[PDB]
RNA sequence: AGCGGCGAGUACACUGUACUUGCUGCUUCUUAGAGGAACAUUGUGUGUCUAACACAAGGAAGUUUAAGGCAACAACAGGUCUGUGAUGUCCUUAGAUGAACUAGGCUGCACGCGUGCUACACUGAUAUAUAUAACGAGUAAAAUAUGCUUGCAUACUUUUCCUCCGCCGAAAGGCGUAGGUAAUCUUUAUCAAUAUAUAUCGUGAUGGGGAUAGAUUAUUGCAAUUAUUAAUCUUGAACGAGGAAUGCCUAGUAAGCAUGAUUCAUCAGAUUGUGCUGACUACGUCCCUGCCCUUUGUACACA
């Protein structure tokens, strides 16, 4: 079970509502996957003409994602997250047996 | 004026623990007293490397590259023909344009690998992709590197 | 028995391991004599002169160097070693020993204990200098 | 203008200041005389 | 005609309809023109 | 012992023997490299110690080389578009082939060969 | 203890003018095996001249057109000098060095009047006319660079006419008597 | 991703070590979610004892710890209607001022000015190799067969990114596959250069240096002639540290050295980022230049 997003406290809410239904369950959960940052930077120029000072400004995106892995039913699994996740973030799951 | 009082405890147990620049020049002076390999001829008309430019003009030098290979065998048992290019990669200076890098020829590189696959000193397998050393290769480097490493100090 | 210390400096990173033996000492496959400048190698020996062979004798620590440039490599390595003999004074061995093993190593100075934050800034705008841009035509 | 040669305090500088040669054949000389740059003896 | 899936004749801005300065960066397959201001709503900021 | 003078200059006597065979011609180091390594010169020696003997079989080693084991990629003009195949032909033979070959293009009287009888450079030297 | 280049300890130093010591503020702190440390000068202005003196002759002498910040081969170019000058003249190299350097300053400059040279640039010009004069060496002067410099330090140490940062003295102070 | 432990060891010591196989006691270490930590902090001082500033110390953090961005009011009749189906007015449309297609140009040059690229060497020209980083960036098309007669139509897989490897070719490049929609494959127990230590040379327009040609071989693209790009051999200018003038720059930063990304089918000598080697010299001054404030004089106010 992997989620990915752009910013931080949808993820973080989400994953806190994904342990604390772990806990209620009490099932085989692996520790928390906390990744390097990755950024997605682009720099472009201003000044839509050709006349003025060259001006340039850069961007980021820093894309936030992490796994988790729990041994429960998938069809429970998939509605409790899809009860309680925000369509903006995009989650998979992988089942795990011991 | 090489050495250095060692001040902690050895082990000398493999060829990492000698010093590579000489322990290269001791296995070149064997392979030429031994004849295990050939030159070869074929290859006293080609430069090195594009950007190199020049010949290597001291006549040993495919001695020299294949200590060096096998010091590469040893220190890193996963090669290939891109990483060997690389790691040989030199400068080259394209008149008016500046500078790049640029890389070795590889025909040599592999012409030396075959070579040392008919010695039989490095072998293939699909398993671990690159050249890697076999066991008697590797029981005869311990045993030259102790050798060397028992010659060079007492 | 066994303990696990890092030192961080520079570019370079590198990780120490001291367990108990009889004075041996690797860089990854190699030792700390074949790194090949022989100026930083007695740079990594003043903590040995620092503190003593003797009781190196006794201890063995591993380690692993990996990245970054050499002088950050030798940096990096003087960090964790200095950790690792301090974290195994306070642990196994001897503690009366190690109130003056501190006194020695800030002593002598405070790079040993402590690597520095010095690295490059985000180079700017301009031109191909940092702080330089090209040349003005009128 | 190079005119020294081989024909006629052992570093190569010492030597090829007192005998007037090129530093190649300096180091030559020295090697004859005693059977890059290295600290000395 | 003579179209071609190659060189600069096979794409071109999606919004100004232009071959001019267009970004394949990411396959946004847009112009800056019209990039520096749809940045923000994209999910552009500039930051730092 | 030191200043042997022939066709073209050696007066590096001082200097070494494999430069006085590499600065008499192909300044580009290649070619007088391969023809050393025919004559089988050892690099050691200075020029002051060349023998007429190792001079004569230079001047049967250049002598059409193909016969040698010297590539055909690495000579010089080695195509030369005609019915046969042409060679580097050292120093004034060298030169008496490329007046023909500049004398060859003149008829050509292409683009490029025009160009240069103008005096602007093949590729455009960019004087703008 | 500490031995430059596995060799000098410099335990004797000259006295100088009890100002240039300071200047060069070689010590224990400052003591190295080859030049082209890592020590910083510029969070303030004292640690300027606590540089070593050895360091600022091999940051100094590297400009010369392509050659600039070839610092390595000056620690090269410095290491060769202090091996041939140790025989040249028994002297330790880095003592004779340390006399040349003090009588190679011009004391008093008349720019705008005249006015005395502190001792941080009189350190400072007299490297500067020393490196020059190297530089005028490695032009059109048939011999190395390596005795080119050693040469100047030579002959800056024992003051003769033949150096080029003595006669760049000479042509200051002949401009403060021309000016006074 | 790291730490180990043992499961069998490959050679060495003696009463563990370099290289491999697999599972998992553990998560400082490879890392980020969050928060804390640095506030002239503490004293010895300068200050109208208020605002301001120094020394020394702990500390990674004492010039805001530094580098990044947001830039008020007002203005230019500054640039752009060639970025937009943002846009008014005027003009045009069959011999179009819409679109497509063949070929052609901005790459040509007495010159000039910049942006910039490579030299004048021995602090370097040259051959060996160890110690090397980080931002990075990466998936409506081939070919096969059939029918007609290499070309046209149709059915089949996935070729259409980075690529490792093993082969062929000096090289350029070519052939067949492992992997990856990506901390997993390039590559990352590690990719460049300035190195390095030993060696040829030892400042001789020199062997430096590369303006300079033909001959070519391969790739990109239907098309490379205007030698796109490209390995090979021959070609051998200036240049001995630099005219009148004139530009840029204070700390992991000047400069040197490379290199990632953008445009890209192919083409950096362009722009933007990244890093290595980590230098000669400040805690300032208004002398030039350019601003800001006050006073002052104006016959100027498109100043």
């Amino acid at each position: 079970i992997a989620l990915t997003s752009k910013n931080l406290r949808a993820i973080e809410k989400v994953c806190s509502d994904i342990m604390k239904g772990a806990k209620e369950k009490n099932l085989n959960v692996s520790g928390p996957v906390r990744l390097p940052v990755k950024t997605l930077r682009i720099t472009t120029r201003k000044s839509p003409c050709g006349e003025g000072t060259n001006t340039w400004d850069r961007f980021e995106l820093r894309i936030y994602k992490r796994l988790i892995d729990l041994y429960s039913q998938c069809e429970v699994v998939t509605q409790m997250t899809s009860i309680n996740i925000d369509p903006v973030v995009e989650v998979e799951v992988i089942i795990t047996d011991s | 004026r090489l050495l250095e009082p060692v001040p902690f405890v050895k082990t000398n147990n493999c060829i990492k623990d000698v010093d590579a620049d000489l322990f290269i020049r001791s296995y070149a002076t064997h392979l030429k007293l031994h004849n295990k390999i050939t030159y070869p001829k074929w290859c006293t008309f080609v430069k090195t490397g594009k950007g190199r430019k020049l010949a290597p003009l001291n006549e040993d030098w495919y001695f020299i590259r294949a200590s060096s290979i096998l010091r590469r065998l040893y220190l890193h048992p996963d090669i290939g023909v891109g990483f060997l290019r690389r790691q040989f990669s030199s400068k080259q200076r394209r008149g008016v344009a500046p500078n790049h890098t640029s890389l070795a020829s590889g025909k040599i590189l592999r012409s030396i690998l075959q070579q040392l696959e008919n010695l039989g000193y490095v072998e293939q397998n699909p398993k671990k992709k690159g050249r890697r050393l076999t066991t008697k290769g590797e029981n005869a480097i311990n045993n030259f590197a102790r050798y060397i490493n028992k010659k060079v100090y007492n | 028995k066994r303990v696990q210390t890092f030192g961080k400096k520079k570019t370079a990173v590198a990780v120490a391991t001291v367990t108990n033996g009889k004075g041996l000492i690797k860089l990854n496959g190699k030792n700390l004599d074949l790194v090949e400048p022989y100026i930083l190698k007695t740079k990594v020996y003043e903590p040995l002169w620092l503190i003593g062979s003797g009781k190196l004798k006794n201890l063995d620590i591993r380690i692993r160097v990996k990245g970054g440039g050499q002088t950050s490599q030798i940096y990096a390595i003087r960090q964790a070693i200095g950790k690792g003999i301090i974290s195994y004074y306070q642990k196994y061995v001897d503690e009366s020993t190690k109130k003056e093993l501190k006194d020695v190593l800030l002593r002598y100075d405070r790079s040993l204990l402590v690597g520095d934050t010095r690295r490059c800034e985000p180079k700017k705008f301009g031109g191909k200098g940092a702080r330089a841009r090209y040349q003005k035509s009128y | 203008k190079l005119n020294h040669a081989v024909f006629i305090v052992i570093t190569p500088s010492a030597i090829a200041e007192k005998y007037k040669v090129n530093l190649s054949v300096a180091r030559a000389v020295i090697n004859h005389l005693a059977d890059s740059q290295k600290l000395y003896t | 005609v003579h179209p071609k899936k190659y060189g600069q004749g096979s794409r071109q801005c999606r919004v100004c309809s232009n071959k001019h300065a267009i970004i394949r960066k990411y396959n946004i397959n847009i112009c800056r023109q019209c990039f520096r201001e749809r940045a923000d709503i994209i999910g552009f900021k500039k930051y730092r | 012992q030191h200043i042997l003078r022939i066709l073209n200059t050696n007066v590096d006597g001082k200097e070494k023997v494999i430069i006085a065979l590499t600065a008499i011609k192909g300044i580009g180091k290649r070619m007088a490299t391969v023809i050393c390594k025919q004559a089988n010169v050892d690099p050691t020696k200075r020029a002051g110690e060349l023998t007429t003997e190792e001079i004569d079989n230079i001047v049967h080693i250049m002598s059409t080389p193909t016969q040698f084991k010297i590539p055909d990629w690495f000579l010089n003009r080695r195509k030369d578009l005609k019915e046969g195949k042409n060679i580097h032909v050292i120093a004034n033979q060298l030169d008496s082939y490329l007046r023909e070959d500049l004398e060859r293009m003149k008829k050509i009287r292409l683009h490029r060969g025009l160009r240069h009888h103008w005096g602007l450079r093949v590729r455009g030297q960019h004087t703008k | 203890d500490i031995k430059l280049f596995k060799k000098w300890s410099y335990e004797e130093i000259n006295i100088a003018d009890l100002s240039l010591v300071d200047c060069i503020a070689v010590s224990q702190k400052a003591c190295v095996y080859t030049p082209h440390t890592a020590g910083r000068y510029q969070k303030k202005r004292f640690r300027k001249a606590l540089c070593p003196i050895v360091e600022r002759l091999v940051n100094s002498m590297m400009m010369h057109g392509r050659n600039n910040g070839k610092k390595l081969k000056a620690i090269r170019i410095v290491a060769y000098a202090f091996e041939i000058i140790h025989l040249m003249t028994g002297e330790n190299p880095l003592q004779v060095f340390v006399n040349a350097v003090q009588k190679g300053g011009p004391r008093e400059d008349s720019t705008r009047q005249a006015v005395d040279v502190s001792p941080l640039r009189r350190v400072n010009q007299a490297i500067y006319l020393i490196c020059t004069g190297a530089r005028n060496a490695a032009f059109r002067n048939i011999k190395s660079i390596s005795e080119c410099l050693a040469e100047e330090i030579i002959n800056c140490a024992n003051e003769s006419s033949s150096s080029y940062a003595i006669k760049k003295k000479d042509e200051i102070e002949r401009v403060a008597k021309a000016n006074r």
